[PDB]
């Protein structure tokens, strides 16, 4: 499936 | 990317090298990550404030 | 574009139709034009006022 890398920040 | 090794780290990092598919995040788009990726137009407005 | 007739009448029936190769213009970027013709990332940034 598709694999969405994101960054921890609010 | 490192010029070091010209290795592109964090989320541009994983997607040049294909371990992620797609990075919906706040990255900033810029001259550089142009070369090796390609971002839809920008969806948020932001400015130096 | 035209009522029912898809006869793009404007800047993008230059482009869509092969007459003109670019349009440096006050062109908005929407999503039926999108999909008939390329954009590039913004230039300007405005709204409706
Ligand atoms: N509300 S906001 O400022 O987050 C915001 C910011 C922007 C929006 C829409 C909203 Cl709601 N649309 C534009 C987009 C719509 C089309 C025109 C320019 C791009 C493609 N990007 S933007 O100018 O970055």
């Amino acid at each position: 499936t598709v694999v969405v890398t994101t960054i921890l920040e609010s | 990317r490192d010029a070091d090794t010209k290795i592109w780290n964090g989320m541009v990092g994983e997607l040049v090298y294909g371990k992620a598919d797609i990075a919906i995040a706040p990255l900033t788009i810029t001259l550089v990550r142009e070369e090796v990726i390609d971002f839809s137009k920008p969806f948020m407005s932001l400015g130096i404030s």
